[PDB]
C-alpha cells in the first residue's frame, strides 16, 4: 500500500530552514 | 558558472514562479527545460559524479526506515551544501530555494518554510527503478518535490528510467530525466507516480519542501 512506499524523509532535526 | 543579478534574468524569474504558480495550482506539476544552462549544469553533474566516485552513496529507503531493492532501486546520498565539492549543488538549490520564494503565498494553503537537504541519487541501471508511490501519504511535512535531472543525451526508448506521472486526469504524464530539466510537483496524493526501470546510469537531485503547519506534527 501507499502507506509503505514513501520514500524516507529525514526528521525534522535535519530540515533546512529558508 | 558564476556560483556568486543581470535585468533579463530577473525579469526571467520573475515570469518563471509566475508559470510555476499557475501550473500547479491548475494541473499539478511544472516541468522548467534548461533551469541552469549547460556549463552550470554539467558543473553540478560533475560534483554529483565525484561523489558518487567517491564511495558515499547509501541505499534509498522507504517510511519505515528500511530498503527493498525490488520496490525502490536507488542509491543516494544527503547533502547540505557546505560538503567539500559541493559548490554547483549548492548553487542549484540557492536557485530553487529562489524560485519557490517568489511562489510563497501563491501554492495552496502552503507556507514554505524549510526544506530537506539535497536527496543526490543514483538509479545504477540494471533495470533499477522505484514502483508507483506516493511522496507523502501520511501528512509527512512534504509539500512541493522538485527534481534536477542530469543525464546528457539520454534516450529513453534505450534506456528508460522515465518519470511516470499520474496527476489526480485519466491519463499517464511521462517525463524524460534530461539534463537541465527541472520538474515541480505536489507531494501529495494528487500526484502518484513511478520511476520506470533504468537500463543506463540515471542521476537526479530533489529537494522537498514543507509546509510548516504539517511538518511540526513530525517533531520529535
Ligand atoms: O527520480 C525520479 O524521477 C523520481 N524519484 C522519486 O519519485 C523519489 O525518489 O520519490
Ligand atoms: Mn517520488
Amino acid at each position: 500500500d501507499y502507506d509503505d512506499l514513501a520514500p524516507f524523509v529525514p526528521p525534522p532535526s535535519f530540515d533546512n530552514r529558508l | 558558472c558564476d556560483k556568486t543579478e543581470k535585468t533579463w534574468q530577473l525579469q526571467k524569474n520573475e515570469r518563471l514562479s509566475n508559470m510555476v504558480v499557475n501550473q500547479l495550482n491548475t494541473n499539478g506539476f511544472c516541468i522548467i527545460n534548461n533551469f541552469l544552462g549547460s556549463s552550470c549544469s554539467t558543473e553540478v553533474l560533475q560534483q554529483v559524479l565525484n561523489l558518487y566516485q567517491s564511495g558515499v552513496f547509501s541505499n534509498g529507503q522507504l517510511a519505515r526506515n528500511v530498503s527493498v531493492n525490488r520496490i525502490r532501486g536507488d542509491k543516494i546520498a544527503w547533502i547540505g551544501g557546505d560538503e567539500r565539492g559541493c559548490e554547483a549543488i549548492k548553487y542549484l538549490s540557492s536557485c530553487v530555494d529562489s524560485l519557490i520564494s517568489r511562489c510563497n503565498g501563491r501554492l495552496g494553503n502552503y507556507m514554505i518554510t524549510g526544506r530537506t537537504k539535497c536527496m543526490v541519487a543514483c538509479y545504477p541501471g540494471s533495470g533499477l527503478g522505484y514502483i508507483r508511490h506516493i511522496d507523502n501519504p501520511n501528512r509527512d511535512g512534504r509539500c512541493v518535490t522538485v527534481l534536477y535531472y542530469l543525464n546528457p543525451n539520454w534516450n529513453s526508448q534505450d534506456c528508460g528510467g522515465q518519470l511516470w506521472l499520474y496527476p489526480n486526469e485519466n491519463k499517464v504524464v511521462k517525463i524524460d530525466p534530461i539534463f537541465d530539466r527541472l520538474l515541480l510537483f505536489w507531494s501529495d496524493r494528487r500526484n502518484p507516480h513511478e520511476v520506470k526501470p533504468a537500463y543506463a546510469m540515471r542521476y537526479a537531485i530533489t529537494l522537498w519542501y514543507f509546509d510548516e503547519k504539517e511538518r511540526a506534527l513530525s517533531s520529535q
